[PDB]
């Protein structure tokens, strides 16, 4: 049995970090399971960075005004 | 929380003793949905009872839901009580107490809620109507200044403490000012009464630390309530522990009041507001906002949502980006408050607009509340250690039963559990292959 953190979105997040998974762009392959075509397992240890990048995507394609 | 909820969990004997006033029925009555009202007013002048079936027949049955409510409504403020009605019938009669204090206020009878206010004269050092909206403003941009922390409001001990008490603000070491939490920011973006009513709800909450008569308090505040403005009332006929109370509101604004022993007292607007003003925001399809406000309290207040560009000696001009929005979101604050906030402070003139505002903004917020959410995490064990799916089952069942499931997928024999369950589920898991 695995212990960490369940991660719910849309499809498209989700193979978001399938592409940061394969292409190593935390270092490692940390996205370790994969239950759901909407859902993802991964180590709870590094959840920040997951989140800086998701961040970093959003806002990328966001022209804020400011 | 309102009125009606409340009300609702107050004992019996509280509720009568409350219909004891005048001043609480008619704002009880008020406070009563559309249909209800027409019931208490065409059983006012009723001295007997009348069948259920037969108040059932007055609404058409397409709206039997709203006459369902209201008389749920009405049972539970228990303003009318059944009455068993010779033969087996179920008769309806209101509460004898509340309709001859009803009858009171309209027709009119006994003593005025007040003793008298000539006897004295009149006032030496009266105020007039704007003096008192302008000291009640003073007093209220005070309270909140010391909710944000500004060292220039200073208010008493024991008001800090019931903000404290309330949740508003949290003192994590004594000596040091407390930090307003998420909740003061809530507090903060909701609209003045609905601040007043809440403020005055956490007061009843927390009078019962102090031994405070309920029923003595709402009485009066509901007589502060219908209080005429610009004229002052007698403070002599009440308790000694009412005058204390009647003080703490002296601090509120509600009340203003020259000296501790003067026997005049005049409610100010906020206090008539408690029952339930133009608005000062101009909002723009460009995602800017022109505020028409001179007071740090609504600048601070719009630039918690909003990035400031301009200061005009009597203008606002600020724009509301997605940054400034999700700051304010992870600052605790939701989009429905801060749109309510905006339509409630929205000027009269895009009051002449079918929408109070533009569809396009309102979506755009909305929008970008929804940004901080899109991602689910849930912090658990997942079991995918299953070699038959009937194992598969019982387990899943058990979890189930237990409540700690968090995910269940019986396609691929997968399941996600809390840790806390994990434990349960895993001593449940032991014992059913050791009994096996």
């Amino acid at each position: 049995v695995l212990k960490g953190v369940l991660i719910e979105c849309d499809p498209a997040m989700k193979q978001f970090l399938l592409y940061l998974d394969e292409s190593n762009a935390l270092g490692k392959k940390f996205i370790i399971q994969d239950i759901d075509d909407t859902h993802v397992f991964v180590i709870a240890e590094l959840v920040n960075v997951l989140q800086e990048r998701v961040g970093e995507l959003m806002d990328q394609n966001a022209f804020s005004l400011t | 929380r309102n009125l009606q909820e409340f009300l609702g969990g107050l004992s019996p004997g509280v509720l009568d003793r409350l219909y004891g006033h005048p001043a609480t029925c008619l704002a009880v009555f008020r406070e009563l949905p559309s249909l209800a009202k027409n019931w208490v007013m065409r059983m006012l002048f009723l001295e007997q009872p009348l069948p259920q079936a037969a108040v059932a027949l007055w609404v058409k049955k397409e709206f039997s839901k709203a006459q369902e409510e209201s008389t749920g409504l009405l049972s539970g403020l228990r303003i009318w009580h059944t009455q068993l009605l010779p033969g087996g019938l179920q008769g309806l009669i209101l509460n004898p107490i509340f309709r001859q204090n009803l009858r009171i206020a309209l027709l009119g009878g006994g003593k005025a809620w007040s003793d008298d206010t000539s006897q004295l004269g009149p006032d030496k050092h009266a105020r007039d109507v704007p003096s008192l909206d302008k000291y009640a403003e003073e007093r209220w941009e005070v309270v909140l200044h010391f909710m944000v922390g500004s060292p220039s409001a200073a208010v008493s001990q024991d008001l800090a403490q019931l903000l404290s008490q309330a949740g508003l603000m949290k003192s994590t070491e004594p000596g040091e000012p407390p930090c307003i939490t998420s909740a003061g920011f809530q507090f903060l973006l909701l609209d003045t009464p609905a601040q007043l009513w809440y403020f005055m709800l956490q007061y009843l909450q927390t009078a019962q630390s102090r031994g405070m008569d309920l029923v003595e308090i709402l009485s009066f505040l509901f007589q502060l309530s219908f209080s005429t403005l610009g004229k002052d009332y007698s403070v002599e006929g009440m308790s000694d522990s009412l005058l204390n109370f009647l003080q703490h509101l002296r601090e509120f604004g509600l009340v203003f009041q020259r000296k501790r022993k003067s026997r005049r007292y005049y409610p100010t607007r906020l206090a008539i507001n408690l029952s339930s003003q133009p608005g000062f925001i101009v909002v723009e399809t460009n995602y800017r906002l022109y505020a028409y406000t001179e007071s740090e309290l609504q600048i601070a207040l719009i630039a918690l949502f909003s990035e400031m560009l301009y200061r005009f000696p009597n203008m606002v001009v600020a724009q509301v980006t997605r940054e400034s929005v999700q700051q304010a979101i992870a600052s605790g604050i939701t989009a429905q408050q801060i749109i309510h906030f905006l339509r409630t402070r929205a000027h009269p003139v895009m009051l002449k607009q079918t929408p109070v505002l533009p569809p396009t903004i309102t979506d755009q917020i909305r929008l970008w509340e929804l940004e901080r959410d899109r991602l689910r995490f849930t912090e658990g064990v997942l079991y995918n250690q299953f070699l038959s799916q009937v194992d598969f089952e019982l387990l899943l069942a058990h979890a189930r039963e237990l409540g700690v499931l968090v995910f269940e997928n019986s396609a691929k024999r997968l399941m996600v559990v809390t840790p806390a369950g994990h434990s349960d589920v895993k001593r449940f898991w032991k014992r059913q292959k050791h009994s096996s």
